[PDB]
């Protein structure tokens, strides 16, 4: 079924590019947690 | 200062997500023709 | 013998201890990283 | 208060108001008969209920 | 402070969604309640259960939309997605009416995560646990609804399909098959909803009419200030006003609030023990010296006789497909008709 | 003073008064269990077990006296309907005036604890306050509770020492008090076993033995006894008003499905068995079995007996009755005499028709005709004019085969529409509808009467609990707030953990 | 015998007893018609 | 913190609802669920 | 017997109804 | 009309006995000091 | 006669299916759940002024100055019942809305039975759903027109001598 | 008042919609292309606007055997061909 992959190619593309965006701040709201 | 990940955070995702991702699949639905 | 019923009664019961199980897992964890200051 | 002979006997019967054993005590061994008890009254509702169908066990008045 | 309570201490902290231990009942099985019901009403049918089509994507819209309940040879089946009748298959279950099951358990577990939750912050806060109280009068009507009433019934068929139109069809089947408006105890339900509807318009229009002026502005919201220890309206000028348009009036403004719980939680109550009755059939249904008066009188005519020939109506129109399981044919001639139409 | 919903909490610090309050209310049950069975005594009609049982005449108690052995009577009759045997004391009429001595024991027992309330046993003897120590109270009853349970089951339900208990066949034709053993395989958990009510007894009476021997030698955790607060005699009031309320919804689920404990010639048919046809298809087996064999249709009906046809009749069905429709089931149609034989329809082309029955749901249903593949041959129409399935039209008719018209064909239009009408409701029965002024509209069984009121009582009850439970946990709060309630406890942001003072 | 320390005085004011005999009065009202049948 | 002004973001997005919801009436009076 | 009954009670809570209104606790100010 | 022979009687004792109820704590009340 | 009013209104206006019908029964709901609401918080937050052998509403005197309940405990429970912004923190607001929601509703339902006088029905989706080849899929909105029929058919049974009920 | 973040603060600030604006249609258009390649069908078991019925049949396919209902249901799915 080919159609799970298109169904959640935009899913995929929009959460790797939000955590993109992210990951500077993530880590340091990570850090001061540990 | 502030962090971006709460609990608040996930009960914000848990009802929007899939709310935007079913708008998109009624909005698809008005375009389907017997 | 084990009937079908019986197979999926005891896949009705360990798919709830496995989602007890890791949400509790879970909650644990991110209580004892997260304490409160006293 | 009034003392009875059917009081006096009955006495150590009501003289540990209060008692207590210290901290969680026995909760997790009441925990697991609660989950057993849990378990077991899922099963009777599932026979009763026909989702769990076991050999033998004809749910019907013709028994 | 062992790992219990490291975990009491999480779940109770001050955040913007309190959680709290209540919170892992009611969280998942609310979201899975209403997620279940969005789910349902965009893409799920029910075609194979009941003859309809139910979701948006067969071409429903919101008033027409409903998870349907399970076809009537499911019985009372919990119909678990692993049990014997779906046997794991997910498009299956959602086909035999699953999602129905799903939606009525998962909510009613998150009903009674809602009440924890009640009792939960009232302890926390330190307030009395009047508000889980009063909410007993939904898990009431929820529970005697969707839960007694089909378990008296045949099978969950006869319960309320979570739907709007759905729900309006549970209310003319009550209606035709049960007389459920002549039932006292639906009555009493009635009173206790318009009570309390009355009873919420008529203390906040007194409360906004005897308002102190405490301000200079002419929009009065901003005269309030949240630590006030005095009342912003007057308790003296509304008695007057109330005893003299009407008779009576409050004057305990506790008694007054109390009344304000006690009106509509009553009327709900109230109305779920005439569904448990109307669960095994026990209807007001009739008044037996109407009918036997009727029966020998044909000039005897009542509002109520001509209810019962309106009820007639609606069960041989309705029934052949509202219940698609009885294989109802009924000629067009044993159809009752008025003259004309 | 008190408010008028308050009086009885008078009793709360007065073990004595309490045990006498307690003492009144058993003796108003056992008094009512007295009078209700000698009422029911007064009433009862014993000389047709077959078409008038117990369940036609709004008997409540009598079922629940024969289900565990009580079957005479000292006026010589048995429910079965057997005849010169003799019931010793425990007829009904010994069971009734046995709850009735009790009652009156239990009164002036409940006069002596009122009047004696200040007993030293309620004392605390190191403080001298009211005391009563919950924990060890519920493992002494508990013990007592599991000796009495497995007595019950290992004694009385084996006929070791006592009667047995009502069993039947699957089709409520040949039942009575027997001995019943114990089923120890999973069957045992089939409600429909009687051999599985034996086991429980047996084997939960042991739990409760073990059990309450426990809880009179363990102390509760202080973790429990502080959450629950186990000083708090209301707490076991809100926790055995939960307990109540699951096993009300229990009973009345169990009488209104059916089950070993509820049986059909003690509480009338379910309406699972009208739903199912369940009569109707054993008698259409019994029937193929003889006409396979060379009976005739007059011989295969004819051995079809009457109480087997009269169960295959809506008006038994217990989903037929009415909230305020009050009385016997025989206040309805009719006490009922004899089966009039089962009714066969035919059209002129000879072609046997089948009347369509009444579901439960309808109080009023149309007469419909079809033939074995369900295809429309005959109704009675409302609108005339361009009726085509009219039995004047098909030339319908209706012989009876067996009961009391057998042999018997009708071929008038008028007689025979009348026959459909009622061939609606099942098997057609003769009623003696002037006895009792039967005014002909259905009543619901005991089994119905019973469901209601415990399903009723089971969901007022949760709000007891609820309510019970709320003034357990919050017995601080229960006049009122505490004037000095901290601001910083319920605004946000102060605490970070919500009303803890040491997370501020 | 000495008096029980555990009796306390009861109270209906006015405005219960009209608000009571209101309550009996209209489900007297609202149940007559279902009692006589 | 504060780049796009907050009436604007409730401008855009109070649009964005109507442009949807407005689709949901379109649909029905097209294709499935309009009785042609 | 019917009539005379709902009548009666009619008639009953009328009556309740001056009593509550003309006859009612007075509301005091302290 | 063919009404319950019990309905009168099952109507005035659901009036007079909470009535008296009522009555009886309500002028006890009165005749407190 | 009340209840025949509204079977035959049904029939004829199918006004459950219309909005200011249901406006009018999310008012007198919400009326009845708001009343419920603010009467048990009210309740909730009641300040202690009496003993446990006394009703609580004797805490209250009549035209007394202070407020009798804590409103700023109240805003904090229904403020962690749902979240902080969900709640009132003014008594003038939290009035006024209760003043509103019922009033509003009920003026809409008010106006459903007025322009259902005009014959301006609730909404009608008989047969909108059609497959491929032009079957018609019932929906519960098909449901609810078999029973409108049936009390269409039957309501004033002789009254009628041609084919439409036209008022 | 909690410690969270606030809602006004963080809608209108760039970065929320730096993410967002693609987050946002990436899941409206992943919801579309669900209904519109036809996998809602399959996942729910809704029948298409061709598949209600057979060609010339006037029948509803309702379930009638608890049981053996998946068998039932699959059977009238076989009937479509
Ligand atoms: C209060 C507030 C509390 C907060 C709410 C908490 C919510 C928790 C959610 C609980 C979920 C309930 C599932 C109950 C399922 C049920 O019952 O399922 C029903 C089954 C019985 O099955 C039914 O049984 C019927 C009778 O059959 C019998 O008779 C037939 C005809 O002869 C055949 O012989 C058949 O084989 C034989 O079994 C038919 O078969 C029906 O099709 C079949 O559904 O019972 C069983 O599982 C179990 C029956 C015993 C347990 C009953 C306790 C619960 C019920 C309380 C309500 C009583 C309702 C009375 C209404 C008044
Ligand atoms: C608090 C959370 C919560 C609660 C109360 C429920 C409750 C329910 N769910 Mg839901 N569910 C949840 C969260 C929850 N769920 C979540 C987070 C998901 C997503 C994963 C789901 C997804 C889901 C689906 C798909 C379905 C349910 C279903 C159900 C119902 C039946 C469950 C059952 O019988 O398992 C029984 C299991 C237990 C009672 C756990 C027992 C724990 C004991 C005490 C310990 C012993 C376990 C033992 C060691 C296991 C060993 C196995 C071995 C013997 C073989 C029940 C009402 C079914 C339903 O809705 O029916 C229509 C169903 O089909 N749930
Ligand atoms: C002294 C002994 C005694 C005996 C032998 C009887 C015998 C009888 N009673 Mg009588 N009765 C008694 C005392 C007794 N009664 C008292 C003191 C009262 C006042 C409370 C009554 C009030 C009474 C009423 C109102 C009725 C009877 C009825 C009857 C008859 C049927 C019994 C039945 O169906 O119960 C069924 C009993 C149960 C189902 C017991 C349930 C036990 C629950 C489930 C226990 C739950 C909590 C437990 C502690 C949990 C832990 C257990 C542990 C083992 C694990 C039977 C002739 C019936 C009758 O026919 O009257 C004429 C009837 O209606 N009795
Ligand atoms: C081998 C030994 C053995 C055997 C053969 C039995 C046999 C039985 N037990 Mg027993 N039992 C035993 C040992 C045994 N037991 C032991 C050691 C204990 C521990 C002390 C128990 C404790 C126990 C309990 C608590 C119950 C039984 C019950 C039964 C009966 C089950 C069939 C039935 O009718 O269920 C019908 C009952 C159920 C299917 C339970 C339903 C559970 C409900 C659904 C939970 C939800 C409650 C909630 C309030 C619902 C509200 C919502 C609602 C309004 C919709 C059967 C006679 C049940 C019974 O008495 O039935 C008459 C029962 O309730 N047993
Ligand atoms: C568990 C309870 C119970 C059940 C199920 C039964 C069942 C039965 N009884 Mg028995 N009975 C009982 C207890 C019970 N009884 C008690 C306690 C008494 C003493 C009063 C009797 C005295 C009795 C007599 C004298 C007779 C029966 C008869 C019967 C049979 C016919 C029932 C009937 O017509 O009721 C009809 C039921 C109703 C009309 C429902 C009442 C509804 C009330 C009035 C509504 C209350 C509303 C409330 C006030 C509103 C509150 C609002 C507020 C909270 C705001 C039936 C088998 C008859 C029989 O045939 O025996 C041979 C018969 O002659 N019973
Ligand atoms: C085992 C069951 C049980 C017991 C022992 C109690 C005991 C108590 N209740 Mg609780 N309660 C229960 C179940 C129980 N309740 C149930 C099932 C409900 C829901 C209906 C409640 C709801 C409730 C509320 C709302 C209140 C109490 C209060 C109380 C206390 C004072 C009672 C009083 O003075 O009333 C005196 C009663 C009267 C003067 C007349 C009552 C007449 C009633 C309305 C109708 C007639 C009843 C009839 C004669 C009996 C039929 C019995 C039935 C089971 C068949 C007392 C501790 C009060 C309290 O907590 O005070 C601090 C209180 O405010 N209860
Ligand atoms: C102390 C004083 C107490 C005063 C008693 C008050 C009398 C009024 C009580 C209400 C009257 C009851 C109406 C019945 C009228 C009547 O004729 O019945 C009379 C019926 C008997 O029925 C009679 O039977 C006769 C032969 O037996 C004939 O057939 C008569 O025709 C038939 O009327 O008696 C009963 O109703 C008594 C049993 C009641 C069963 C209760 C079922 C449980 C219901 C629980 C519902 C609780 C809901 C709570 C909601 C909150
Ligand atoms: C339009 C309806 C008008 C709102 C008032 C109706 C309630 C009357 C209640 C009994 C009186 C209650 C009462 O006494 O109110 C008093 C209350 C406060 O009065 P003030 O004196 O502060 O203000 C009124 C004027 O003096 C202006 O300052 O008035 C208001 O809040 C008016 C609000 C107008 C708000 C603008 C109108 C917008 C309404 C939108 C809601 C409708 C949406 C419906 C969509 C489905
Ligand atoms: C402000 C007082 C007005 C009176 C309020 C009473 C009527 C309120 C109307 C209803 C709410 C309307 C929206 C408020 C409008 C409003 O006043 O906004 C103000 C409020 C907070 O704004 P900011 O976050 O900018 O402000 C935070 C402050 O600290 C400012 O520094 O916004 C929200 O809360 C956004 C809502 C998103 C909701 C996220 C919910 C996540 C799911 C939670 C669900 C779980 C709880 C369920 C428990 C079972
Ligand atoms: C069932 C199930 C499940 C779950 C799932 C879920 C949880 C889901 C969710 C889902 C969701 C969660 C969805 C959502 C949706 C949404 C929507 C669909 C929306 C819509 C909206 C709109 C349309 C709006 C409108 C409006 C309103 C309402 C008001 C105001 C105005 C307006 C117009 C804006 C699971 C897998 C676990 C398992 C199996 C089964
Ligand atoms: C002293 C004495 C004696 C005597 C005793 C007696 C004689 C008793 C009796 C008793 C009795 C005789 C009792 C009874 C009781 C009853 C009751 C307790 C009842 C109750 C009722 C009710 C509770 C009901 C209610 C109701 C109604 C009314 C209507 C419908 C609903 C209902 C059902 C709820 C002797 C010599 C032996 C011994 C010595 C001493
Ligand atoms: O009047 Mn009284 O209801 Ca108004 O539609 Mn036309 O007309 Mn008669 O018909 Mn339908
Ligand atoms: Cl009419
Ligand atoms: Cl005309
Ligand atoms: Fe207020
Ligand atoms: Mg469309």
């Amino acid at each position: 079924d080919w159609r799970v992959l298109v169904v959640l190619l935009p899913v995929l593309l929009a959460a790797g590019w939000a955590v993109r965006n992210i990951l500077p701040y993530a880590v340091k709201q990570v850090q001061k947690l540990l | 200062s502030y962090p971006i990940f709460t609990v608040r955070w996930v009960a914000v995702h848990t009802l929007a997500v899939p709310t935007i991702f079913f708008l998109g699949a009624i909005a698809a639905m008005q375009f389907i023709q017997r | 013998t084990i009937t079908p019923s019986l197979k999926g009664f005891f896949i009705g019961l360990l798919s709830g201890a496995v989602v007890l199980g890791l949400t509790f897992a879970v909650l644990i964890a991110i209580s004892q990283i997260d304490k409160v200051q006293r | 208060a009034r003392r009875t002979w059917l009081g006096d006997i009955l006495r150590p019967l009501n003289s540990e108001y209060g008692k207590v054993a210290p901290g969680w005590g026995t909760t997790p061994l009441m925990a697991v008969f609660m989950g057993l008890f849990l378990v077991f009254l899922l099963i009777i509702l599932e026979i009763y209920n026909s989702t769990l169908i076991l050999d033998g066990v004809n749910v019907s008045w013709k028994a | 402070r062992g790992w219990f309570d490291i975990l009491d201490d999480w779940l109770k902290r001050d955040r913007f969604v309190f959680v709290g231990w209540s919170g892992i009942l009611l969280f998942p099985c609310a979201y899975l309640a209403l997620g279940g019901w969005l789910t349902g009403t965009t893409f799920v049918t029910s075609w194979y259960t009941h003859g309809l089509a139910s979701s948006y994507l067969e071409g429903c819209n919101f008033l027409t939309v409903a998870v349907s309940t399970p076809a009537n040879s499911m019985g009372h089946s919990l119909l678990l997605l692993w049990g014997p009748e779906a046997q794991g298959d997910f498009t299956r279950w959602c086909q035999l009416g699953g999602l129905w099951t799903f939606i009525a358990l998962h909510g009613a577990f998150g009903l009674i995560g809602f009440m924890l939750r009640q009792f939960e912050i009232a302890r926390l806060v330190g307030v009395r646990p009047y508000n889980a109280i009063a909410f007993s009068a939904p898990i009431a009507v929820f529970v005697s609804v969707f839960l007694i009433y089909p378990l008296g019934q045949s099978s969950w068929f006869f319960a309320p399909s979570f739907g709007v139109a759905a729900i309006f069809r549970f209310l003319l089947f009550f209606q035709g098959f049960h007389n459920w408006t002549l039932n006292p105890f639906h009555m009493m339900g009635v009173a206790g909803v318009l009570g309390g509807a009355l009873l919420c318009a008529i203390h906040g229009a007194t409360v906004e009419n005897t308002l102190f002026q405490d301000g200079e502005g002419a929009s009065t919201f901003r005269a309030f200030n949240p630590t006030q220890a005095e009342e912003t309206y007057s308790m003296v000028t509304a008695n007057r006003f109330w005893s003299q348009i009407f008779g009576i009036a409050f004057s305990n403004k506790r008694w007054l609030h109390f009344f304000m719980l006690f009106v509509p939680v009553t009327g709900l109550w109230m109305s779920a023990i005439g569904v448990v009755g109307l669960a095994l059939n026990l209807r007001s249904y009739d008044f037996i010296s109407q009918e036997i008066r009727a029966a020998e009188d044909p000039e005897f005519e009542t509002f109520y006789t001509k209810n019962l020939l309106l009820n007639e109506g609606i069960r041989a129109w309705m029934a052949p497909q509202d219940q698609p399981h009885e294989n109802f044919v009924f000629p067009e001639e044993v159809l009752p008709r008025g003259n004309a139409l | 003073g008190l408010p008028w919903y308050r009086v009885h909490t008078v009793l709360i610090n007065d073990p004595g008064r309490l045990i006498a309050a307690h003492l009144m209310h058993t003796a108003l049950v056992a008094g009512w269990a007295g009078s209700m069975a000698l009422y029911e005594l007064a009433t009862f009609d014993p000389s047709d077990p077959v078409l008038n049982p117990m369940w036609r005449q709004g008997m409540f108690v009598l079922p629940f006296m024969a289900r565990l052995g009580v079957t005479g009577s000292w006026s010589g009759w048995s429910i079965t309907g057997e005849t010169g045997i003799d019931p010793g004391f425990w007829s009904f009429e010994g069971v009734a005036l046995a709850h009735i001595v009790l009652s009156g024991l239990l009164f002036l027992a409940a006069c002596w604890h009122w009047v004696y309330w200040d007993l030293e046993l309620f004392r605390d003897p190191r403080t001298g306050e009211p005391a009563l120590d919950l924990p060890k109270m519920f493992g002494i009853h508990l013990f007592l509770a599991g000796l009495l349970c497995f007595g019950f089951g290992a004694f009385h339900l084996t006929g070791l020492f006592g009667p047995g208990m009502w069993v039947s066949d699957p089709y409520g034709l040949t039942g009575s008090v027997q001995p019943v053993a114990p089923e120890w395989g999973p069957d045992g958990f089939n409600p429909y076993n009687p051999g599985g009510v034996v086991a429980h007894h047996i084997a939960a009476g042991i739990v409760g033995i073990i059990a309450g021997l426990f809880h009179i030698l363990v102390r509760p955790p202080q973790r429990l006894y502080k959450a629950l607060r186990m000083g708090n005699i209301e707490t076991v009031l809100s926790s055995s008003i939960a307990a109540v309320f699951f096993a009300a919804f229990v009973v009345a689920g169990t009488m209104w499905y059916g089950s070993a404990t509820t049986p059909i010639e003690l509480f009338g048919p379910t309406r699972y068995q009208w739903d199912s046809s369940y009569f109707q298809q054993e008698i259409n087996r019994r029937v193929q079995a003889s006409l396979a064999s060379g009976a005739t249709l007059e011989e295969a009906w004819s051995a079809i007996p009457e109480k087997l046809a009269f169960y295959d009749y809506i008006g038994n069905n217990p989903a037929k009755g009415g909230l305020f429709r009050t009385g016997p089931m025989n206040k309805g149609d009719g006490i009922a005499q004899a089966w009039k034989g089962h009714a066969v329809f035919r059209n002129k082309e000879g072609e046997e028709l089948f009347v369509r029955r009444m579901p439960a749901f309808f109080e009023s249903f149309p007469v419909i005709l079809t033939d074995k593949n369900g295809v429309v041959k005959a109704d009675i129409p409302f609108r005339r004019a361009e009726s085509k399935y009219s039995f004047e039209q098909q030339g319908v008719t209706v012989s009876f085969y067996g009961g009391e018209l057998n042999g018997q064909t009708f071929t008038d239009p008028p007689t025979v529409k009348s026959y459909a009408r009622k061939a609606i409701f099942g098997e057609i029965f003769e009623f003696d509808t002037e006895t009792l002024n039967s005014d002909g509209i259905f009543r619901t069984s005991p089994r119905g009467w019973f469901t209601f009121a415990h399903a009723v009582f089971a969901l007022l009850f949760f709000f007891g609990h609820i309510w019970h439970g709320a003034r357990t946990l919050f017995r601080d709060v229960f006049s009122g707030i505490d004037p000095e309630l901290s601001p910083e406890q319920v605004e946000w942001g102060f605490y970070q953990k919500v009303g803890d003072v040491t997370t501020r | 015998m000495e008096p029980n320390p555990n009796r306390q005085p009861v109270e209906l004011n006015r405005t219960s007893l009209y608000l009571g005999l209101l309550l009996i009065l209209v489900l007297a009202l609202l149940f007559s018609s279902y009692f006589f049948n | 913190g504060g780049r796009i002004p907050l009436w604007i973001v409730a401008t855009v997005a109070g649009m964005g609802v109507i442009v949807i919801v407005g689709l949901f009436f379109y649909g029905a009076y097209a294709g499935l669920g309009s009785s042609l | 017997m019917e009539t005379i009954t709902y009548v009666f009670i009619f008639a009953c809570i009328i009556a309740l109804f001056f009593f509550a209104i003309f006859f009612r606790e007075p509301p005091r100010i302290t | 009309m063919e009404v319950n022979q019990l309905g009168l009687i099952a109507t005035a004792l659901f009036v007079l006995v909470p009535s008296v109820f009522l009555i009886i704590l309500y002028v006890q009340t009165e005749s407190q000091q | 006669g009340t209840f025949n009013f509204m079977i035959v209104f049904q029939a004829e206006h199918n006004i459950l299916m219309h909005p200011f019908h249901q406006l009018g029964v999310a008012g007198v709901f919400g009326g009845a759940l708001f009343c419920a609401m603010h009467g048990s918080l009210v309740t909730s937050s009641l300040i202690r002024e009496t003993t446990e052998t006394e009703s609580a509403n004797y805490g209250y005197k009549f035209g007394q100055e202070e407020e009798t309940y804590n409103i700023v405990a109240a805003h904090g429970y229904f403020g962690r019942l749902i979240f902080q912004y969900a709640s009132f923190n003014n008594s003038r607001s939290l009035h006024f809305f209760l003043a509103a929601w019922p009033v509003v509703g009920v003026w809409f339902a008010a106006l459903g039975i007025s322009t259902m006088a005009f014959n301006l029905n609730g909404f009608n989706f008989n047969h909108s759903v059609i497959d491929a080849k032009g079957n018609v899929i019932n929906t519960w909105a098909d449901i609810i027109n078999r029973a409108n029929l049936g009390m269409e058919v039957m309501h004033e049974r002789n009254a009628h001598n041609f084919p439409l009920d036209l008022a | 008042t909690t410690g969270e973040r606030p809602f006004s603060d963080i809608i209108t600030s760039v970065r929320y919609w730096v993410i967002h604006s693609i987050t946002i249609p990436a899941l409206f258009i992943a919801g579309w292309l669900f209904v519109s390649t036809g996998l809602a069908y399959d996942v729910f078991g809704t029948p298409r606007p061709d598949s209600y019925y057979a060609q010339e049949q006037r029948s509803i396919p309702l379930v009638t055997d608890r049981f053996e209902a998946k068998q039932q249901v699959e059977t009238f799915l076989e009937q479509l061909k």
